[PDB]
């Protein structure tokens, strides 16, 4: 993630934009090690249904 | 508004940061005087310290600008220091091109041109000082000529500058063979305007001749005074 | 919001370039009517005084090159640079393509210009419209005008500077397509003299030329003193 | 090729002429410019003095007269002092006011030489200056004029001529 | 700006395929010339003046590339002028010298002008010479062109210490009559120019100065037409 | 915050450059149309103007058309830019510019002049139609002076541009395009008289300005 | 430090204002403070750069 | 620092605010006049001087553009002097080293008041606050006389009068001019008008008068090739000033 | 009137009397430093500053304040950290290119002004801030001992003692007494200006001085016996 | 309240003659995370706390080597630490190529002091906001360099900056005369260092993750130690 | 002007200069005055400076230049390549002539805007 104040973090899971702040409880409460592709493609969408 | 913080037309048709720059060449509060002999030119300057532990030799408002041409700033030194330089440069570099000696009113042009840009441009202040040329031309003989902030420069007979010119100038107009003479006769004319004694360490002298423009040491200054006491 | 001319205020509008379209409506009237076979260039010599030259001090009406005119409302002394510029930029189409400039292309570029100014900060807008009148043989005799917002428009009979208004309304009620270029004199004359504030429109207030047949003839006042008495003004 | 062309100017009583042998002979105004050379180089300086002479038209509302014409080529042509134009320029006309018939030549560069009887450049010029000394005489009439001036442009090397009054000029053309 | 080599990889590829004196005097310098200009082997014109004017009291005569010393005084004589405008005083002759030979050494003697300035200034008269190169040298007589040599052995003959007003023109003149009959690039007649302290330059042109009418229609016509201006 | 291009809004946009698009909402009308195979542009246009030596619709090139809304000057000057790009991409180049291409520069070109305090931003929006040299997909693109360009089916940018672009939102469909040139003539044409100039772009640099729309207005006004 | 509605808060205010609210509110101090700082910094106008704008 | 901001813009009501307050400076400045004969042209102003102290020599307001024109000012010398000396350079380069010959009046004043037009739209320097009254001959155009302004706005006058007697100069001027005017004439009328305007003494040294008149061949320096004549600028000497005073 | 509110915001302004008030307010900032004194001897000069310590963590033999421009040049400035430092290596660099070119240590006049151009160039414009130290500067060359001591202004005149800083009014009034008292041997004046600077005042006094005889010309440091009587003396 | 009308830019004095825009620099720095720094006579230790934007993300670097013989620590602004890290290690790099030698530490941390320092004097740009602890060991030795964004750079023993950084500032005072008389035993160093930062601490404890430590001495090349191998330490 | 559609080649239509033909390899072969007369001014003026520093120390020169680029930058005239007024003066070329002032020296890329852009950079 490359904010404009010209930093750079690396993230396991990360939302940005409107409703980021959502996005980002919800991935601290869902995301593990063992996420499987498949799941986090879903994951994401799930994300998406509720800050879109 | 800007008016008064930049150098451009205030409603009234007057430039406010230009004539302040005037009242800035008083601070220092100190006065001088040149006049014209017959074939030298003579400028006094007063020289209060005032401190007793600030040295009067390096305190001197006389500057040797060129072999013949010297000038004595009224103002604060920082900005006469600047100036001086320039004019010390803009002599040399007329004699190379031109391939002879710096006049003296030329001198105050470039400078006094220079000066013009100040009070045009926005972001170049004025610089603050009145400058007097002093030197005798081999063309014009003896001539003094002075620039001020705002751009102007002009011949003058005899000239006084400082918080008290009005009262020097009035004496000379009322008064209108070695510049020893022109010394003392400036000196007094001085003292009687002011009413206050010199001695070695009150003043500075610079003298224009033919050959060279110098400035009088403290000991000559005292030689000067004690011709005077003599009278 | 009217400090710079690179600041849009709320409402999206540039004051700046406003304020400069105002100062034009202070200056002297300029009037241009185009007839079926030429055109006529008017203007009311706002600054006036008995000491002043009349003749030989054109300053509303210039040539700019063989076959176009303006006529220069607002302030002179920015016209003078635009005006060398279109005297040397219509020589270099002619040094280039060996042919007169036409003049939609000569607006354009004169237009793009005062544009320019009101798109940088340290320009300010020219404060001065146009009415050019040329021939070529794209379209023949047209009429144009240009503003300090740089933006032009074709006109049949035009008037600018000060009481446009009034001037352009005589203009619509008056104007005929199929007239000739003496009628469009007597119009010319007859719009200016009920508009100006003046209480007579005399010669030595008024200037004249005229492009038709292909000659432009700026009136000497000798005979814009004819033309007036032959109008009846 | 249409390079090297020959002209001639001479001048006569109130009157002058020019001749050579596509124009090489070009008018701004009342003054006449002859052009010899580079026929690129003469396309060139048409087109730049007829740029500066049309500006100056403008600005002055005046016609430029020839001898200042003849000063304006001559800065023109020290421009690109280095790689000059490949021409030796003639000009002629009449002052309008003076009315003293005027004609000058010049090199590459510029030099102004202001004769009073008569300019030739271009090629084959070398034949030209001592046919038009021989047959040149001051203060020929236009038509005694025409003559000398033909005569000399003929024998020396079609051709035209170009016969300045003071508000009329004729154009001839020479077997 | 400037000169602008516009064309000289054009021109480069297309080629692919007079007598002058100064003399110094007592109360002044006068400047001699003569009148011949030569393109080549002809006489290109003849009765040419050859001293230029770069003020009042300072003329100037050059030779080598005609337009170049024609080009380059008149450019100094305008720096003299505004000059003298500048500083209210009438110009000096060094000053002429400095940017004169400051100016040609800026073109590397590319700008060919060959020139002997003399004038008379405040501070007296003077009589110098310059080479394309900025190079001068100052001397009470000089002499320049192809028939300097000539010249010269006239002045060094004749000439001495403080000459006469009247000497030194009948030297100066006699001394380029004997380059016009000696050298073949000078001829016609004498150009003289005195400059004096107290008086103003007296330009003495032509100081020295040493029927096939046809019938009218013996040229056929072809045509003939009316030009209108 | 309002008098600066360099200076973010505490909300986190920048208000000198939305005043821009107020200036583009002051200016006259332009509306665009996407067909299955063609694009229209119908444009809003007194008594003594000379109507001969006047088309609000510019073509950038023989395939490509750029109508505009808002200060006309800028457009002006905005549209020769274009131009130059487009030819000078076709030298650079052998193929026509493509009209996203176009776009994109007018676009970096209006975002070019938002990247300074002392230059005034383009005050005009851009309405890029045309076709892909050598294919029969439409194309129509929207630039800001923000710099922003986006593909729309049908935009209308101008005066009364709400109104109008909710007119077109509920009778265009994006899965029912129209079909016919006469199809989306008649929608851009009812879509200019819920407040006339109507440009028909056809693949193959075929251009054509409608001349007599009256009948498609008598036709629509009945109905 | 802020207009109003903007207000930014150092991320020691933010230790020492969930530990001392805790006191009057009662809640289990370290599970609160647990529950506060994943909402403080993870994504909130409150945080706003610091959390990535300071080394 | 790309750019800076223009320090002339128009105010709400459409004008300049610099370029009036330029004027203004105008006004408040010296007082200063110009005839133009049918034979010459008469150019005049009084000097002011800070002290009496101060070489009137020095004090040359009438300056010397080429040897057929001339020029007055009044407002701020330091402007009008920088101006002159970029007027002489610009009849150099444009005119007479591309033509040969020094510039007429016309364009003179048309070069001078470019100079002034283009620090009335620029970022750094404020207008020129001096309007210079430009007097010359041209063998064509003939005796002219131009009141340039500090908005670059030049106008042909007859006679004209600029400073702070500039209006009752100019009525004075008024009923005090003819077609028929002879330049001795004029320098009479011109003496006259500048009187009434000078507050205090009035002689030849606090008066300087300029003539733009017949050719002065003493003036020129050299003899020879007469077709290079004298000039025609001349500034009349304060001893003549003060014989045609007392006339 | 100390403020001139309206103008003072901006540089290179003059007031309605004339003052250019960032100047002025630059001259504030020097008034706040550790009190800086330097006194003229017959054969030398004489530097004293009153370093305040801050912490233990600091080295003691690199914390030095009292810079050395040139081997024959001692400098010591009160004020802004970030000037007085900027001006040193300002002013080092034009004694190193003097002696470069002229193959001559720099006359301490001749430095003096090349410094003062320097810091008055700062109060021409008003991207720039005039520099906000008091700079004492002297040494020894052909011409002898000098002194000397520039403003912020950029004003310097030659002295025979000077004094800035916080401690400067008392440093002053001593330092007058004792140029009246003794109208200086280097050696003598170490004792003195440690005196001076001790009546002046956690605090550590730190000495240096330049003379012809006892160093050669050369700058050193007090260190040792010498600096220990002068704390005795004190 | 009149703070606000001289606080507008670092080219302002205030009438009582503070540069406020530099001073808010200066506190910029209490923003960053604490960092330690420490040194004996012959071996320097660098200790960071490092911080993570969410748990999510990885902990933020804030240690750099600029060569193998010296590195540096980071405290405040993210854009200026990295401007100033990369151009020393711009400088590390370009001495050695013209010249061959090592840049020693000492040069290295005033040669960026110029850079700092002009900032603060112009207008448009603005102080740095970063404040940096130098660690080296050359020639002559152990070196701990602090720089802070007005162009102050103090060698030191030991120091703390960043966020709390006086409690470890005050523990190092409480154990100097410890800390320097460990010599020759790295392990020992490191472990009062990382004591030393273990007092700035309010709720987070020390982890393998968010500790950074390094260390360099005469036998120790620049080593930063992170991750498991930071675990012995704690 | 580099191309916009590729950021590697003149872009030789906005470049008017006679097609792509000036190719840049062949801009080599140049007269032996051109280099040296081009840039004559500038090494004087640099060679002025230089003097300056070793004199009147780095100050002069600082002070100067910044004059200098004060007017030069707050001049903007896209409508005239004449130098400032105020140029000359500090220059010192108020009194003087040169071939560069007497000889100062198309429809696509002359316009204002093309030197707003380059003025500012934009």
């Amino acid at each position: 993630h490359a904010e404009p104040s010209g930093t750079f973090y690396r993230y396991n899971a990360k939302a940005i934009g409107s409703g980021s702040e959502g996005a980002q409880a919800e991935l601290l409460n869902e995301w593990h090690s063992s996420l499987t592709l498949k799941e986090a493609e879903l994951l994401v969408l799930k994300i998406l249904k509720q800050v879109m | 508004g800007y008016d008064r913080h930049i150098t451009i037309f205030s409603p009234e048709g007057r430039l406010y940061q230009v004539e302040y720059a005037f009242k800035a060449t008083n601070q220092t509060n100190i006065n001088s005087l040149a006049v014209r002999g017959k074939d030298c030119t003579v400028v006094i300057s007063q020289k209060k310290v005032p401190d007793k532990l600030l040295d009067p030799t390096t305190v001197s408002y006389i500057f040797c600008i060129s072999r013949t041409i010297g000038m004595v700033v009224n103002g604060p030194i920082p900005d006469a220091r600047n100036a001086a330089l320039r004019a010390k440069a803009e002599a040399a570099e007329f004699r190379y091109k031109y391939g002879y000696d710096m006049p003296c009113d030329v001198l105050a042009k470039r400078m006094a041109n220079l000066s013009q840009i100040y009070t045009q441009r926005a972001y170049m202040r004025p610089l603050g000082v009145i400058l007097t040329f002093v030197s005798v031309d081999e063309e014009l003989g003896p001539s003094i000529y002075k620039t001020d902030p705002a751009g102007y420069y002009v011949g003058y007979k005899a000239t006084a500058t400082g918080p008290k010119q009005q009262e020097i100038t009035t004496n000379l107009e009322n008064h209108f063979e070695s510049w020893e003479k022109v010394v003392e006769f400036a000196i007094t004319h001085m003292i009687d305007a002011l009413g206050t004694e010199f001695s070695k360490n009150d003043l500075e002298v610079g003298v224009a001749t033919k050959d060279k423009f110098f400035t009088l040491s403290a000991e000559n200054i005292e030689e000067r005074l004690v011709a005077i006491a003599e009278q | 919001y009217d400090s710079r001319t690179t600041i849009f205020s709320p409402e999206g509008r540039l004051y700046q370039v406003e304020y400069a379209l105002e100062s034009i409506s202070h200056a002297g009237t300029a009037i241009g009517i185009m007839a079926s076979d030429g055109i006529v260039l008017a203007a009311e010599r706002k600054v006036t005084s008995t000491l002043l030259e009349q003749d030989t001090s054109t300053e509303k009406l210039y040539k700019l090159n063989d076959k176009i005119a303006v006529a220069v409302a607002g302030l002179t002394a920015d016209a003078e640079i635009l005006i060398n510029t279109a005297r040397i930029h219509a020589q270099n189409y002619l040094k280039t393509y060996n042919e007169d400039i036409p003049v939609e292309i000569l607006v354009r570029r004169l237009s793009d210009i005062k544009q320019g100014y009101t798109q940088h900060g340290g320009l300010r807008p020219f404060g001065v419209s146009f009415i050019y009148a040329g021939y070529d043989d794209r379209y023949g005799y047209q009429l144009y005008t240009s503003n300090p917002s740089g933006n032009y428009t074709g006109w049949k009979a035009i008037s600018v500077g000060a009481n446009t208004s009034a001037a352009q309304t005589l203009l619509q009620m008056d104007y005929k397509d199929d007239m000739k270029v003496d009628d469009a004199i007597e119009l010319a004359l007859k719009t200016l003299s009920k508009t100006t504030d003046s209480s007579a429109l005399t010669y030595d207030r008024l200037e004249f030329a005229t492009i038709r047949k292909v000659y432009q003839k700026i009136f000497k006042p000798q005979e814009i003193k004819d033309i007036l008495v032959k109008t009846g003004i | 090729s249409i390079n090297g062309g020959i002209v001639v100017a001479m001048t006569g009583k109130d009157c002058v002429a020019i001749a050579c042998d596509f124009e090489k002979i070009f008018h701004y105004g009342h003054v006449f410019l002859g052009i010899t050379g580079l026929a690129t180089d003469v396309t060139t300086l048409n087109e730049m003095f007829r740029y500066k002479t049309n500006l100056y038209k403008l600005k002055e509302e005046r016609a430029i007269e020839p001898e200042t014409f003849t000063q304006l080529v001559s800065s023109s042509l020290y421009e690109r002092r280095f790689g000059p134009y490949f021409v030796g320029p003639v000009v002629a006309g009449i002052n309008s006011k003076s009315g003293k018939p005027f004609i000058a030549g010049f090199d590459l560069i510029g030099c102004i030489d202001e004769a009073k009887d008569f300019i030739v450049s271009g090629t084959a010029s070398d034949q030209l200056f001592g046919m038009c000394e021989s047959l040149y005489e001051p203060n020929l009439e236009p038509e005694d004029l025409f003559e000398t001036i033909s005569q000399a442009l003929l024998n020396a090397a079609g051709a035209v001529v170009y016969i300045i009054k003071k508000d009329e000029v004729v154009k001839r053309y020479l077997k | 700006a400037g000169l602008s080599f516009d064309n000289y990889q054009r021109n480069n590829f297309l080629a692919e395929n007079t007598t002058i004196v100064g003399v110094k005097f007592n109360n002044g310098v006068v400047i001699a010339a003569d009148t011949r200009s030569t393109q080549g082997p002809i006489v290109a014109d003849k009765n040419c003046a050859k001293l230029h004017r770069i003020s009042p009291k300072i003329w100037c005569a050059g030779a080598g590339t005609a337009a170049d010393t024609e080009a380059v005084t008149q450019l100094i004589g305008s720096n003299i002028e505004l000059h003298s405008l500048y500083t209210s005083r009438e110009p000096r002759v060094v000053s002429a010298l400095q940017m004169l030979k400051q100016h040609l050494f800026k073109y590397q003697g590319h700008i060919g002008a060959y020139l002997i300035v003399a004038g008379v200034d405040p501070t007296g008269s003077h009589l110098f010479s310059i080479h394309a190169h900025g190079s001068t040298d100052v001397g009470y007589y000089l002499s320049l062109g192809s028939g300097s040599l000539a010249a010269m052995a006239v002045l060094e003959s004749h000439w001495k210490q403080d000459l006469t007003k009247e000497e030194a023109i009948k030297l100066a003149s006699d001394a380029i009559q004997a380059g016009i009959w000696n050298d073949l690039g000078s001829g016609s007649n004498v150009d003289v120019c005195v400059m004096e302290i107290g008086k103003d330059a007296e330009y003495l042109r032509n100081y020295l100065t040493p029927s096939y009418k046809f019938p009218r229609g013996t040229t056929a016509v072809l045509k003939e037409s009316i030009v209108n201006i | 915050y309002d008098r600066a291009l360099s200076i973010f809004s505490p909300d986190g946009h920048i208000f000198q450059v939305e005043y821009a698009l107020e200036a583009v909402k002051r200016g006259t009308c332009a509306v665009g149309v996407k067909g299955k195979n063609c694009v229209v542009l119908g444009c809003e246009r007194l008594k003594l103007q000379d109507t001969r030596i006047t088309s609000k619709v510019s073509k950038i090139d023989s395939h490509v058309v750029l109508s505009f809304s808002g200060l006309n000057a800028d457009s002006r000057i905005l549209i020769e830019k274009a131009r130059v790009e487009a030819q000078s991409h076709r030298l650079t180049l052998e193929d026509p510019v493509t009209v996203e291409y176009l776009t994109r520069y007018v676009a970096g070109v209006q975002q070019r002049y938002t990247q300074s305090g002392g230059v005034r931003p383009f005050g005009v929006s851009t309405l890029i139609a045309g076709f892909d040299p050598r294919d029969d997909e439409p194309k129509l693109y929207q630039t800001e002076p923000s710099g922003i360009y986006s593909s729309w089916s049908a935009q209308t940018i101008g005066r009364n541009s709400k109104t109008v672009r909710e007119f077109l939102e509920k009778n265009y469909d994006r899965k029912e395009p129209p079909a016919t040139v006469e199809e989306c003539v008649k929608l851009t044409v009812r879509s200019l008289l819920e407040v006339i100039e109507i440009t028909v772009v056809k693949p193959d640099s075929d251009i054509v300005a409608l001349s007599s729309e009256e009948i498609n207005q008598y036709v629509t006004q009945i109905e | 430090e802020g207009p109003n509605g903007f207000e930014k808060l150092s991320l020691s205010d933010m230790g020492s204002l969930v530990d001392l609210c805790g006191q009057w509110l009662g809640f289990e101090p370290s599970r609160y403070s647990e529950e506060c700082y994943r909402l403080w910094r993870c994504d909130s106008a409150a945080i706003g750069a610091q959390s990535g704008l300071y080394i | 620092d790309r750019y800076s901001f223009s320090l002339t813009t128009f105010s709400p009501s459409g004008k300049l605010g610099q370029i009036d307050y330029a004027l203004t400076a105008v006004k408040q400045g010296v007082t200063s006049l110009g005839i133009k004969a049918t034979n010459g042209v008469v150019i005049a102003t009084e000097k002011k001087s800070s002290s009496p102290l101060a070489m009137s020599e020095t004090l040359s307001k009438v300056s010397l553009l080429t040897p057929d024109i001339g020029a007055v000012y009044s407002g701020m010398g330091p402007d009008y002097r920088v101006l002159v000396d970029k007027s002489r350079k610009v009849a150099h380069t444009s005119y007479k080293r591309i033509y040969g010959e020094y510039p007429p009046t016309k364009l003179l004043v048309s070069e001078v008041a470019k100079i002034m037009q283009e620090a009335t739209q620029s970022g750094g320097v404020r207008p020129f606050g001096v309007s210079l009254l430009i007097a010359g001959h041209d063998e064509f155009n003939g005796f002219s006389l131009y009141q340039v302004d500090p908005s670059g706005s030049y106008f042909p006058w007859k006679a004209t009068a600029i400073g702070k007697g500039s209006v009752a100069a100019k009525t004075f001027l008024e009923k005090r001019w003819n077609d028929e005017l002879e330049l001795e004439d004029a320098i009479h009328i011109a003496l006259l008008t500048l009187k009434e305007s000078v507050e205090g003494e009035f002689n030849g040294d606090t008066i300087e008068l300029a003539i733009i008149g017949d050719e002065n061949p003493d003036l020129l320096g050299y003899t020879g090739i007469p077709t290079d004549k004298g000039p025609r600028f001349r500034k009349l000497t304060s001893q003549e000033i003060n014989d045609r005073l007392e006339a | 009137t100390s403020i001139g509110t309206g103008y003072d915001l901006s540089n290179s302004v003059f007031s309605p009397d004339g003052r250019n008030f960032q100047v002025e307010y630059a001259v504030k900032a020097v008034e706040n430093g550790t009190t800086s004194i330097g006194i003229k001897c017959n054969d030398g000069v004489v530097f004293a500053v009153e370093k305040l310590i801050t912490s233990k963590l600091l080295v003691p033999q690199k914390n030095v304040k009292i810079q050395v421009v040139d081997r024959h040049i001692g400098c010591v400035y009160s004020g802004l950290i970030p000037d007085g430092r900027h001006l040193v290596n300002r002013g080092r660099e034009e004694a190193a290119s003097f002696k470069k070119l002229y193959k001559t240590p720099i006359p301490i006049p001749a430095f003096a002004d090349r410094l003062g151009q320097y810091v008055q160039a700062h109060t021409l414009y008003n991207s720039v801030r005039p520099f906000g130290v008091s700079t004492i500067f002297g040494g020894v060359d052909k011409n002898g001992a000098h002194l000397y001591m520039l403003e912020p202004s950029g004003s310097y005149w030659g002295y025979k003692g000077a004094a800035t800083g916080k401690g400067r009014q008392s440093a002053k009034a001593e330092l007058e007494k004792l140029v009246d008292h003794h109208p200086l041997s280097a050696r003598e004046a170490v004792k003195q200006a440690a005196k001076i600077i001790y009546l002046a005042h956690d605090f550590e006094l730190e000495i240096s001085w330049c003379s012809l005889s006892e160093t050669n010309g050369l700058h050193k440091f007090v260190k040792g016996d010498l600096l220990q009587e002068a704390i005795d003396f004190a | 309240m009149f703070r606000n009308n001289y606080d507008g830019d670092t080219v302002t004095f205030s009438p009582t003659g503070r540069l406020f825009q530099v001073e808010y620099a200066l506190e910029a720095i209490k923003q960053g995370s604490v960092t330690v720094g420490l040194r004996s006579n012959t071996h320097a230790v660098l200790v960071a706390l490092k911080r993570n934007a969410d748990e999510l993300s990885s902990y933020q670097k804030k240690i750099i080597k600029c060569d193998e013989h010296m590195g540096l620590s980071l405290a405040g602004l993210a854009p200026d630490a990295r401007v100033l890290s990369n151009y020393l290690r711009q400088q590390c790099n370009y001495s050695s190529l013209v010249f061959n030698r090592k840049l020693a530490v000492e040069r290295a941390g005033h040669l960026l002091c110029d850079k700092a320092q002009k900032n603060t004097q112009s207008y448009g740009g603005r102080p740095y906001g970063v404040g940096l602890l130098i660690i080296g060991y050359d020639k002559s030795g152990a070196h701990l360099l602090e720089f802070q964004p007005s162009g102050n750079v103090t060698e030191l023993y030991g120091t703390a900056i960043g966020a709390r950084s006086q409690g470890a500032k005050t523990y190092l005072e409480r154990t100097l005369d410890t800390f320097i008389k460990i010599d020759g035993n790295p392990d020992e160093l490191i472990k009062a260092g990382v004591e030393a930062i273990s007092q700035s601490l309010r709720d987070e404890s020390l982890t393998v993750d968010n500790l950074s430590i390094a260390i360099v001495g005469k036998d120790t090349p620049f080593t930063i130690y992170d991750g498991e191998a930071v675990a012995k330490y704690i | 002007v580099l191309s916009s559609a590729v950021p590697s080649l003149p872009d030789t239509l906005r470049q008017q200069e006679g097609g792509a033909v000036p190719l840049s390899t062949q801009l080599n072969d140049r007269h032996p005055l051109e280099s040296t007369l081009k840039n004559w001014e500038t090494t004087q003026r640099q060679r002025q400076m230089e003097q300056y520093r070793q004199i009147f120390g780095i100050a002069e020169p600082m002070k100067r230049t910044m004059e200098m680029e004060i007017v030069n930058r707050t001049d903007f005239n896209p409508l005239s390549t004449n130098g400032s007024i105020h140029r000359d003066i500090l220059l010192n070329k108020e009194c003087s002539i040169d071939w560069e002032d007497v000889y100062p020296g198309t429809m696509v890329g002359d316009d204002v805007h093309s030197k707003i852009e380059k003025q500012l950079g934009i």
